[PDB]
């Protein structure tokens, strides 16, 4: 199987921050993820596929780019609507493997 | 307008089976993407269990592979999970999604809470 | 590479997303790799399969394109991967409303690297008038890509073909290489198939063609397709199309060399000469 | 032994020391007694000699 190690499991951020969250694949996907963000509440959303573009109907303030076995989104100039937790997906060899999850912070 | 609603009991008794459904409305079953089913640990931690096809062919989580079975119903446009031999760690909230191509997943239902103790 | 057609990963058709940015040594092409699904070709195809057979891999980079007034993800119904998907490189520029207008665009790259790009675009020849209506909008159509050593202004062909496995129309992918600091703009209002990633190389590697196994235990260097070629013998009568380091094709089978003197059993005239047969009962000595 | 009809490319290029326009110089062969036409509604660089 394959391993998504999420990285770091928590870390506080204020308004207007700019922030970054790693994946790290433990084998070669080299181009295959997704971000969700579903925070305990609410629906999920979708935010970004094939590690770059962006899903249609996300405000254009959000960002990722990666490939290889690294891969890492952008998020700054943060919002009340935009606590949640962010899973990423690989989706080279089956079974699907989801990452530990992050969870956004207020310093 | 594809919307993914579950549904099922409350409390589960241990060693039994688990049936449960999720409703599509907007869009055909048999239209072609593949429809998922997706646990969530306690601790938030995600887990993906198999899909059936549009034209009805499954494939399933290789550690769940002698205990589990998914089929569809083409009239009232849902599909059944079905889930046996269950012990204490199977209470999650349980996730009916349409997935998209192997680029990604699109489409989330909004999940539901099961039990399963005596 | 198996069920990978060689020239594909510069494009990403399914069978191939697993080799989309690989590294190699000794790449292999089966007999059964593709490379496409929908139906179409490049253009002096065997040319650039001599560019990629040493370069080692392939490294692909973005190139940030972004587009308004205009859909980006028509699909098509044959590069299946769980649907209706287009390949992972590019992307199907097609109209809003869907016979009302169609904006005329323009776009750019400048490479910023040390090494030289290979950047392909698409062209899409529509099955007819009606489904050029239908996809795109009015009027003639044009593709214009021009760089510095380099420009073309091309234009489909709205035609009715056979049919490959469902489908007539036809798309033609060409490709250009760009120099450091170099720049390449495309212009257009319909039937385009962008690229969004660029492609740069590697290093140095070997091609060869085969049918059989990938083996990992031995030791080699001569590679054509049925095997491997293994000797300290000059010559070997095995395959004239054999790459790598190998003897040298003759097409005698058999050419003995003498390790012996004469064999006389019971220039200068003792040996079958003056002294008459040979010894068998002498077993050390000559 | 030659029919072309050659047509412009009206686009915009990146800049070589100032200038973004092309030109772009064809050539043929004659042999003797043979003859050349050139006709053109724009965009023409004759020769002379």
């Amino acid at each position: 199987d394959i391993q998504m190690n999420q990285s770091p499991s928590s870390l506080s951020a204020s308004l207007g921050d700019t922030i970054t969250i790693t994946c790290h694949a433990s084998q070669t996907i080299n181009i295959w993820l997704s971000w969700y963000q579903l925070k305990p509440g609410n629906i999920p959303k979708l935010l970004i596929y094939k590690a770059s573009n962006l899903h249609t109907g996300v405000p254009s303030r959000f960002s990722g780019s990666g490939s290889g076995t690294g891969f890492t989104l952008t998020i700054s100039s943060l919002q009340p609507e935009d606590i949640a937790s962010y899973y990423c997906q690989q989706g080279q060899s089956f079974p699907y493997t989801f990452g530990g999850g992050t969870k956004l912070e207020i310093k | 307008m594809v919307q993914l609603q579950e549904s099922g009991p409350g409390l589960v008794k241990p060693s039994q089976s688990l049936s449960l459904t999720c409703t599509v409305t907007g869009y055909s079953i048999t239209s072609d993407y593949t429809w998922n089913w997706i646990r969530q640990f306690p601790g938030n931690k995600l887990e993906w269990m198999g899909y059936i096809s549009y034209s009805g062919s499954t494939s399933y989580n290789p550690s769940l592979k002698s205990r589990m079975s998914i089929t569809r119903d083409t009239s009232k446009n849902q599909f059944l999970l079905q889930l046996n031999s269950v012990t204490t760690a199977d209470t999650a909230t349980y996730y009916c999604t349409r997935d998209g191509p192997y680029w990604h997943i699109d489409v989330w239902g909004a999940g539901t809470t099961v039990t399963v103790s005596s | 590479l198996g069920q990978c057609g060689l020239l594909g990963t510069i494009t990403g058709p399914p069978q191939c997303d697993q080799f989309l940015e690989f590294s190699a040594d000794l790449i292999i092409e089966r007999r059964e790799g593709s490379d496409v699904c929908y139906p179409g070709k490049f253009v002096n195809e065997e040319a650039l399969r001599q560019i990629l057979r040493e370069s080692g891999g392939i490294d692909k980079e973005s190139m940030g394109f972004t587009y308004n007034g205009i859909r980006t993800n028509g699909v098509t119904s044959a590069c299946r991967r769980s649907g209706s998907s287009f390949y992972a490189e590019m992307k199907w520029l097609l109209s809003n409303t869907d016979n009302a207008a169609f904006p005329q665009m323009t776009k750019s790259y400048k490479n910023t690297r040390e090494s030289p790009a290979i950047i392909v675009w698409g062209i899409h020849h529509s099955v007819s008038t009606a489904e050029q209506t239908k996809l795109y909008g009015s009027g003639n159509k044009l593709v214009t890509v021009g760089s510095s050593n380099y420009q073309q202004s091309f234009v489909p062909s709205p035609g009715a073909r056979p049919q490959v496995n469902g489908l007539s129309g036809r798309i033609d992918f060409h490709w250009l290489i760009l120099n450091p600091n170099d720049t390449v703009t495309f212009s257009f209002n319909g039937a385009f198939i962008a690229p969004d990633r660029a492609s740069f190389l590697r290093g140095k590697s070997m091609g060869i063609q085969s049918g059989v196994q990938v083996d990992a235990n031995c030791e080699g260097d001569c590679y054509h397709s049925g095997g491997t070629i293994i000797s300290n013998l000059p010559f070997q009568n095995i395959d004239s199309r054999a790459v790598g380091k190998c003897p040298r094709y003759v097409k005698q089978r058999s050419l003995l060399l003498a390790t012996g003197m004469k064999n006389v059993p019971e220039l200068f005239g003792a040996i079958a000469g003056f002294i008459e047969n040979g010894w068998e009962g002498l077993i050390d000595g000559w």
